[PDB]
């Protein structure tokens, strides 16, 4: 009862997002609360945030 | 009171230098030394590639004959790519190569303004005898991280530019040693840049913006 099937491929590239689950290996998991901008991250002495 | 001037620039290598300003009374080179760190890191003027087009392949997730890179790869290499431009504010880069051997971003062709200030930069490797491969880069301005969905042929790419020159700023506060005075400190800051921006100009541009910015709260 079908004449001709289409199938379509669609290619999403998925981002990194506030929501999106991100777990360790121990066992410590957590949702992602705040994309924080570079400058407002803590830093060691040598400047490396 | 007492004024800060730049009184050296030195660079230690091609990428990063120290500048300094040597006379600030007590608790300010802690306050400039944040505030010119936060506006630096921030905001700058900065040119990386937006939109790449290669002759043959339609859209990123297609292999490409002769070439051992997949070309989200290549896109990937292109992101990274430092090239400063002089005068315009948008540029086409054309890059043609051909035979086995790796392609480097020496290998684009150099207009008067546009000039690449890393040529060790590798794009892509041509494993085949007879395989080529010919792009055009778009090379713009900007300021910031710009995510390219936020941004018509299919044969364009669409690659996210991240216009900034600084990566690692640092800063730390020693004691001066002028002859006769006392609680005067010198400041020091690292910018480890990626080459396209001068030390002294950047510092300059981080200290017109706080003018600007200050002058909304003051006669």
């Amino acid at each position: 009862g079908v004449l001709k099937i289409v199938k379509v491929y669609l290619a999403v590239k998925r981002r990194i997002q506030p929501g999106d689950k991100m777990a360790g290996r121990h066992g410590n998991k957590g949702v992602i609360s705040k994309i924080n901008p570079i400058e407002d991250m803590p830093y060691d002495e040598n400047g490396t945030p | 009171f007492l004024k800060p001037r730049l009184v050296d620039i030195e660079q230690v290598s091609s990428t990063h230098a120290k500048v300094t300003l040597e006379p600030l009374e007590r608790g300010f080179g802690h306050t400039l030394g944040n505030a010119l760190r936060r506006i630096l890191l921030s905001s700058m003027p900065g040119c990386a590639v937006t939109e790449v087009e290669i002759d043959g392949v339609l859209h990123e997730y297609s292999t490409k004959e002769g070439v051992q890179e997949d070309i989200l790869e290549i896109l990937l290499n292109l992101k990274g790519l430092a090239v400063r431009v002089q005068g315009k504010d948008e540029v086409i880069l054309t890059l043609n190569k051909s035979g086995i051997g790796p392609v480097t971003a020496a290998d684009i062709t150099h207009d008067g303004d546009v000039e690449i200030v890393k040529p060790q930069h590798v794009i892509c490797h041509l494993t085949d005898e007879n395989a080529s491969i010919s792009m055009r880069i778009k090379v713009q301005r900007g300021r910031g991280y710009v995510p390219a969905s936020t941004r018509r042929p299919i044969g364009r790419l669409l690659v996210d530019a991240c216009y900034s020159p600084v990566e690692r700023i640092a800063y730390n506060v020693e004691a001066a040693r002028v002859e006769q005075r006392t609680d005067l400190d010198k400041l020091v800051i690292e910018m480890e840049t990626n080459g396209t921006i001068d030390p002294e100009e950047a510092i300059r541009r981080a200290a017109t913006i706080l003018a600007e910015q200050l002058e909304a709260f003051v006669d």
